[PDB]
RNA sequence: CAAUACGCAAACCGCCUCUGCCCGC
RNA sequence: GUGGAAAGGCGGGCAGAGGCGGUUUGCGUAUUG
């Protein structure tokens, strides 16, 4: 019920590798251009995973925040089963659980499926953030045209621990230093909470620089750094007069847990008055 | 608006059997009153022991809704609700068969037709589907407007006891009663039309055996392996007799249960 | 069984190299056969992802039989070493299922580079198509 | 009541797919191995195309929502927006509610003004179109067919891949289970030639209303167009090859005088940059 | 049997051009070729490098393939220089040639004769 | 005097579950 | 010196919503020719 829209929030930027990153034995590729390139699926469904586990814990923070929240206990719905009960992980996609909330108005009233969506038995509530593909910077578009390696592989080996059983395979990742070029673009549907969604979002970034991005990630295939360059709001005036009506943030030289601390309100300050 | 206009056939041979006014005046007298009296007896809805049960897309209501038009002694024209009507040819026959004591037939040709049509084109196109179901066997009912090769070995209208146990088999396995199907064949209903997509390959090629894995596959996707064991593979024994394949006989049998679900 | 699939195979395979080329008979034999050839493929797993390389090769160029090109040189060479790289790059428990399917058609293959366009090559992928079919409904994919 | 006509001002342009682009419809006739979500591809050829209802539709749905939030101050602009409310029919069965989305369609609610009078004034149904019993406003835009461009057709000749296949998976928060897919999208970078021709029907009001298709072409540029396009598959993006406005001296005559704007560099957003008064100031010589 | 394969030593000296034939002559040699993997992928994978891409790797793609048989000595070299003596007649060739094509039919060559590799054993 | 004996990956997981023609003559 | 004359089968509708290519496995050890 009510869907609106007063605008969209752009988040531009560059996700940096510290260290060598991987996806999937080749790192998937861009076939027109041949450049390897970090997907649209394996970073909202990474995101998302790492905000469903962070919920998870603290059911008893966000409940008076958030409705929806009293009617999961934190847990898993692995061993019984039975689709919608107590336990926080309802989705039985195939063989997998996936918190979602099966219902609009539930999915309305919780933190995490009114920002990466939610399916339904007749409700299908669907999302408000829109995450993009990742290719190769400009700048790493031509490295790959003067030869330098844009990517290498790697030769681990197994070992059987009795007869010292060396069993060695060749990992291919992405070399550590690529830079790719991202976009998470917000869809500002309800003025009343959006102040959540933003230093929400970057709740789910936040984790992922301590944690890692696609690939094994556990041996040093993550190292993601967000290397944010320019929030944009893009009012409802924006597309109808086409001027350069949308409020720059100045976050040149600044990190995701720096902009979700001290200095978040003055930067979206202006965003307020045009809500 | 579901027209039927049916017929006894061989009547006028039947009367010169008789051979005296006493004899005569009786045998077209009983004759006269199957279809004048105890044809209101069958659509109020009796003789249950007499008749069993009919291809029936829902049981019979107490007051059914069932115009008679017409009805001679040797002859009837029966508009009605058109899953009425195709309720009533069956219940007709039925009681028919043991008024007489297995010795006449009728041929009843069933038309579907929307109400916005008149009626000098519905009487005219159901007295062809009569002789349609008349020249060829006279003991054979038209049920749906049904595509069908150029050879000639294939001829339309179904037989009656044919049909009668093509709804015993495919009716109650993908269908359950009042205008809705069975359990998790809902949201296939595009499944029924591809499977009336792979009847109309064997109408351009009846000789090509494109539709015996285009069958099997069909159902292994959608996980319905276990409906239609008639349809996935060849009858060795269909061929040798030069009679349709399973596939041909399908269409009217799906369509019935399709037109019965709002499609 | 895989009691079942000692017996058929082994009643297929003189059956198989015997008509070894793709134009054998256009009657019921090469659909009655084909159920036969995923009867005893039935009982092994039968993956199709490595497959889909070959019948996406198939599917291509399948369009350009119909008024693409007349020649299926190029197409027919990149259909042969693939499905000996079917092994080529998968060994295992698959190879033993996977050597079974190799039999058929590599027969099959060399007609079609000598073989007619837009004959022949229909009746390999008509027969192409009667293996899938099948193996999904006796509980494969 | 009164239906005229003026000319055709044509939109000619080429879309290009920056991101996968995925569409899909039917699979399986008389077909048996595919990866089984296939793009709409026409039979003819075999390629990949955008229609004309995954276009027009999805310009559509971009152009309710921007009307449904400035429903309070477009009623002085437009007319017959006072019979609406922001929000949708849905709590109550209502074909005809206070609220703005008002037509069920099978089980969904799409805006659809029911009468000529109220569908007229309306600034969604009277571009895009309306029904209803007995009144049916008909469309002014025709969306057509995208085909891909003279150059990515002989990329299908040379030997280049057009459709992708790309596996995603998912994925339990405990036991870490795999429950992977497939799916066949546009290779990215494939480019399609749309052609939009707006039918001028009244010269009182057509300056707001092809600055209501570039408002709902400037969204679809942030938005995606179809496909699961919330995880990247969409990213539309329009490059103009020539505005034509194709008057009604051009139909009778058959002289090359159809006035031409200049289109040649510039984005969506441009067009309505200040300078769509500039653009389409000839247009305003011929009325 | 060496004398089947120097009987099919004379059809690798057979190509001395490109166009060695677009019929099944490719596989058939290639069936007798390959009548060890992990020596060759830095001439393999580098045959699917430079595809999609050149002249100056060209000259690395021949020098790295007579690096190979420079490196491996006393019984490693027999087997190497046999299939060092097919690849290069066929490369000094496709210096001055064309890239995109007249390469395919000696790439599709490569590949076809790693398939075999595997099938044999 | 210097090396060569051998290993190029095994597994499971492969789609899912919601919707399926109305309106007007 | 025609069972004729005039008559668009069509107006409105995004195949869409949800989904991490994933989890473990140390380029190593053993002895001589
Ligand atoms: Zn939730
Ligand atoms: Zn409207």
């Amino acid at each position: 019920m009510d869907r609106r829209f007063y605008g969209k929030i752009v988040i531009k930027g560059k996700i940096k590798a510290v260290t060598g990153l991987h996806i999937g034995n080749p790192v998937i590729k861009d076939p027109h251009t041949g450049l390897p390139y970090i997907p649209g699926s394996s970073l909202k469904g990474r995101l998302r995973s790492l905000f469903e586990i962070l919920v998870n814990s603290r059911l008893g923070e966000w409940r008076e925040k958030y409705p929806s929240l009293a009617n999961y206990s934190p847990g898993s719905c692995r061993p019984d089963n039975q689709e919608n009960c107590g336990k926080f992980f309802n989705r039985k996609i195939n063989r997998g659980w996936i918190h979602v909330c099966p219902d609009y108005e539930t999915a309305l009233a919780c933190p995490v499926c009114r920002l990466f969506g939610a399916s339904g038995k007749e409700s299908n509530f669907p999302s408000r953030i829109i995450v993009r593909d990742a290719f190769l910077t400009k700048e790493w578009e031509e490295k790959w045209r003067a030869g330098e390696a844009i990517t290498e592989a790697k030769i681990e080996v197994g070992i059987d621990r009795v007869t010292s059983q060396a069993n060695p395979r060749t990992n291919e990742r992405v070399v550590a230093g690529a830079e790719f070029e991202f976009e998470i673009i917000y869809n500002v549907e309800n003025t009343t909470h959006w102040r959540d969604d933003i230093k929400n979002l970057l709740t789910a970034m936040a984790l992922l620089e301590d944690s890692y991005l696609g690939g094994s990630g556990s041996r040093g295939y993550g190292k993601v750094k967000f290397i944010f360059d320019s929030f944009e709001f893009r009012p409802l005036d924006y597309y109808r007069t086409g001027k350069d009506e949308d409020i720059v943030s100045i976050d040149a030289r600044e990190k995701s847990v720096s902009d979700i601390l001290s200095g978040f309100d003055s930067l979206f300050s202006e965003v307020e008055g045009k809500l | 608006l579901g027209v039927m206009k049916g017929d006894v056939d061989r009547l006028g041979e039947f009367f010169s059997s008789m051979d005296s006014p006493s004899k005569l005046a009786t045998a077209s007298r009983f004759m006269d009153y199957f279809f004048k009296g105890y044809i209101g007896a069958i659509i109020e809805g009796k003789f249950g022991y007499i008749i069993g049960d009919v291809p029936s897309l829902r049981d019979w209501p107490e007051e059914p809704d069932i115009v008679v038009v017409y009805a001679g002694g040797d002859d009837f024209f029966i508009v009605g609700a058109w899953d009425q009507i195709f309720e009533l040819a069956f219940r007709v026959r039925r009681a028919f068969n043991a008024y007489t004591g297995g010795k006449l037939t009728l041929s009843v040709g069933l038309g579907y037709f929307d109400e916005r049509t008149p009626i000098y084109r519905m009487a005219d196109v159901v007295s062809e589907r009569l002789d349609t179901a008349k020249d060829e066997g006279r003991n054979r009912v038209f049920v749906v407007g049904r595509s069908r090769p150029l050879d000639g070995k294939h001829k339309l209208s179904y037989e009656w006891n044919h049909y009668e146990e093509l709804w015993r088999t495919y009716a109650p396995r993908i269908y359950a009663g009042n205008g809705r199907l069975k359990g998790k064949l809902e949201s296939k209903k595009g499944l029924l039309w591809k499977l009336l997509e792979i009847r109309e390959l064997y109408v351009r090629d009846p000789n090509d055996v494109r539709w015996a894995y285009l069958t099997a596959y069909l159902l292994g996707r959608h996980g319905l392996s276990d409906l239609f064991p008639e349809l996935v593979g060849i009858d060795t024994k269909a061929v040798e007799r030069k009679e349709p394949q399973p596939v041909y006989w399908v269409d009217g049998v799906l369509k019935i249960v399709l037109m019965a679900v709002r499609r | 069984k895989g009691k079942q699939w000692e017996a058929i195979q082994p009643y297929f395979d003189n059956v198989v190299r015997e008509a070894k080329n793709f134009l054998e008979w256009s009657p019921n034999k090469r659909l009655a056969n084909a159920v036969t050839v995923a009867a005893y493929l039935t009982s092994q797993g039968l993956k199709t992802n490595q497959v889909r390389k070959i019948l996406d090769m198939a599917r291509t160029t399948e369009l350009k039989v119909k008024r693409g090109e007349g020649d299926i040189k190029d197409d027919l060479v990149k259909m042969r070493y693939l499905l000996a790289y079917t092994v080529g790059k998968a060994t295992g428990q698959s190879k033993y299922s996977l050597d079974a399917f190799h039999r058929i058609l590599d027969p099959m293959l060399e007609v079609l580079m000598g073989s007619p366009k837009k004959e022949n090559f229909e009746k390999f992928y008509d027969f192409l198509q009667a293996v899938v079919a099948y193996h999904k409904f006796f509980g494969g994919g």
